[PDB]
DNA sequence: ATCAATATCCACCTGCAGATTCTACCAATGTGTATTTGGAAACTGCTCCATCAAAAGGCATGTTCAGCTGGTTCAGCTGAACATGCCTTTTGATGGAGCAGTTTCCAAATACACAATTGGTAGAATCTGCAGGTGGATATTGAT
DNA sequence: ATCAATATCCACCTGCAGATTCTACCAATGTGTATTTGGAAACTGCTCCATCAAAAGGCATGTTCAGCTGAACCAGCTGAACATGCCTTTTGATGGAGCAGTTTCCAAATACACAATTGGTAGAATCTGCAGGTGGATATTGAT
């Protein structure tokens, strides 16, 4: 495979078909997909890296949505990134307004 | 009127989770009404989708082209 | 009964996920965000590939496509970091062939 | 007896919430009201539980929020107390309303 | 080198709806970009809903349901009615 | 009939437009009646600004249309101002709006 | 002499800026400020004019805007006065910040 | 291989009145004295990340010219399009 | 403070189902042909940068005081807390079939290509709107 | 009031060029072959919908009173208005070429096709996390 050929857990076969048949432009190089599905891998290893971390802290094996929210809206970068992105089960980070604490 | 159906205490808790502390006593209604706004859009986008498909059912995924249409994008459900 | 085939990248996530941590695990829930996440990324990266091409009047999407789109669409230092594993895995499978 | 003084339930209530994820209105009537709203659109349809859930999900989170820039819109007034001015000032910049 | 632009249709449809009025080249810049705009948008869609349904073809059925979903209200109306006879017209004969 | 927008009535061409959908990928096959529809479509909404910015002009007293009755014919109108939400017009203006607690009392 | 009350010629100059279309900021300050942003970001660049003048409008649209949602939330605070917490809430709603 | 002038701060040419007027014709009535700095702090965010979009696009194009294309490409990114420069 | 009472925190365990490991099926996803997109080099010319003097128009800078900000107080009342009382949401259940989804046939609809021809372009010519100006009527603000 | 005075509003005019019209050159844009997409019909089955019956849990309704809101008032002061003095922007002018965009050639790079084989799917099985809960650890909150 392709991605044995990069080092990459990621299919870079089934990323040269999508390039393809999603009409994103006639010709597609044959170095696209593989540079593509290597930044899709890394994205999704972010996530995973920082998600787990948050996941051991709550004392947990499995990864559950809500620590994935927690990781994303914690992170700057990625914060940004998904933005406009809602994440079902998420819940919020817990933050409260000052001025309503009790004084 | 299935629009009550959204109980005081659920808006009271939505808005709990917000992070507030003192409700108005108008604030439900106008909640109730804002909601709507959404649903109805939402909703007429995605059930646009469901005939354009031919189909009487409106799936998972019709809803959720709505929502990322609407600039609301939604992980989790089959995007 | 039947089965009718269905494509998702659980697997794959699966493998990334057991590299970073490997002890530990995914719920399902879970695996549909990732899912929906790689996914969401790809259609926006190969979106903007895609208007550069026709912006520049080209027919063709290579790599070096792909990188421009991941330097505008992606925040800082992930931009950066990004571009490195592509042009990295690129190098790599160039001179592997 | 015991009373705990105006407020203070509430903070709690916002600890215990916020550091929760679960479903907070009850499912059926958001699906009677579901049902509803798109009855007008088209009639005789049928949606996939997931669907519904999914719209649930899109809907809490849609509310939650904007209630987030609500309060801070009220607590720009040094008031700890939200109003319908506040909430049409947050939609109203967001762009949502006119 | 020729470049091309929509200012001598946007000059005849401007007659028909005004005669005795004119238009700067500024504001034709406007027009333009505007038709532009909107073609992208429609036609995206249009694009978005084939894949959505896994159909290889953009049929004018699809630049419809497109312009149902993007156009507001009496505006998508009036429009997706003004389509629908321009293509039946255009049908037969 | 020769053209196509002859055939189907238009001021809008109907080849440009089968052309640009097919060089823009938007998919592998482009239907007959879709540029059709499409230079339809287009037609118009460019008819209906301009009907409204001619209008406005005339209220200014004035030939020619220039950008800033373009902004305000798009601005006045409700759908229309919908629709260009987030678009920005070239020497455009503002609707001539003062908040009321501003005024003098 | 005449002298106007303090908020008179406050008025009769937002009718007077409103009712216009001309650019605000003056072009030679705003393009030194365009050249020098791009400066620092890739060195020895050449502008169109035309690209000059998309950002001046692009630019003084963004900011009349955020003025405006400004104003609504000063006028939120029972004020006829502007302040850089109003600002701030602004562009914090807007998602900016 | 002949030089430049050297640029710096030109962001104080954003001058006090511009930054006025500009707050007029948004139908703003009485302003505060730490607006300005504020205003220019808030402007330059805008500006850097509208060129520096701008600036990805004409460095792929292997071009050392920003066009107004370009801008309008970025503009267009960011959620902000502009009309009448050729979109 | 120092002091009680709900409420929350965490400890331990156990079972339940949903995560995870294993099985066998199967459909997507190396070499060879033919074509063409664009990288490269060679040239043309547009327009962008530099500079300058003069014109002037707007910026800057300081004084002065008006009305706007927020600090303070203070009454009413509008929401929160807490109990009791009422109802419908939840869940598990089975049954019914609407209909979504998968397959096979196959023809109506478009891709593909060559030769024709005309609408759409640019360049040039020109002319009518109106930008710029000035005076002069009128309308508003603030002073008495 | 009644009154000047600053500013805006409004009309003609006058000259300039930018809209707009004439013109000729030219490149996108009627008919026949070839391929396959989806419409259409035929069957299978997934899960969606119905009404239903218990189990509490959540909503509702009310009483009682706390503190939040806003009306109102007052002192300080911070930002408006105005002139004058000065600076830096605008204009257009020219000159110079960096370099953008247009052209022509040559190949490295990808699309197309046939043919083969294994990673990736669903389904089954099994098993390890943690939800659910109960009971004292331990942290606040309100009253002393």
């Amino acid at each position: 495979t392709r991605s044995s050929r990069a080092g990459l857990q990621f299919p870079v076969g089934r990323v040269h078909r999508l390039l393809r048949k999603g009409n994103y432009s006639e010709r597609v190089g044959a170095g696209a997909p593989v540079y593509l599905a290597a930044v899709l891998e890394y994205l999704t290893a972010e996530i995973l890296e920082l998600a787990g971390n948050a996941a051991r802290d709550n004392k947990k094996t499995r990864i559950i949505p809500r620590h994935l929210q927690l990781a994303i809206r914690n992170d700057e970068e990625l914060n940004k990134l998904l933005g406009r992105v809602t994440i079902a089960q998420g819940g919020v980070l817990p933050n409260i307004q000052a001025v309503l604490l009790p004084k | 009127d299935n629009i009550q159906g959204i109980t005081k205490p659920a808006i009271r808790r939505l808005a709990r989770r917000g992070g507030v502390k003192r409700i108005s006593g108008l604030i439900y209604e106008e909640t109730r009404g804002v909601l709507k706004v959404f649903l109805e859009n939402v909703i007429r986008d995605a059930v646009t989708y469901t005939e354009h498909a031919k189909r009487k059912t409106v799936t998972a995924m019709d809803v959720v082209y709505a929502l990322k249409r609407q600039g609301r994008t939604l992980y989790g459900f089959g995007g | 009964r039947k089965r009718s085939r269905k494509e998702s990248y659980s697997i794959y996530v699966y493998k990334v996920l057991k590299q970073v941590h490997p002890d530990t695990g995914i719920s399902s829930k879970a695996m549909g965000i990732m899912n929906s996440f790689v996914n969401d990324i790809f259609e926006r990266i190969a979106g903007e590939a895609s208007r550069l091409a026709h912006y520049n009047k080209r027919s063709t999407i290579t790599s070096r496509e792909i990188q421009t789109a991941v330097r505008l669409l992606l925040p800082g230092e992930l931009a950066k970091h990004a571009v490195s594993e592509g042009t990295k895995a690129v190098t790599k499978y160039t001179s592997a062939k | 007896p015991h009373r705990y003084r105006p407020g203070t339930v509430a903070l709690r209530e916002i600890r215990r919430y916020q550091k929760s994820t679960e479903l907070l209105i009850r499912k059926l009537p958001f699906q009677r009201l579901v049902r509803e709203i798109a009855q007008d659109f088209k009639t005789d349809l049928r949606f996939q539980s997931s669907a519904v859930m999914a719209l649930q999900e899109a809907c809490e989170a849609y509310l939650v929020g904007l209630f987030e820039d609500t309060n801070l819109c009220a607590i720009h007034a040094k008031r700890v107390t939200i109003m319908p001015k506040d909430i049409q000032l947050a939609r109203r910049i967001r762009g949502e309303r006119a």
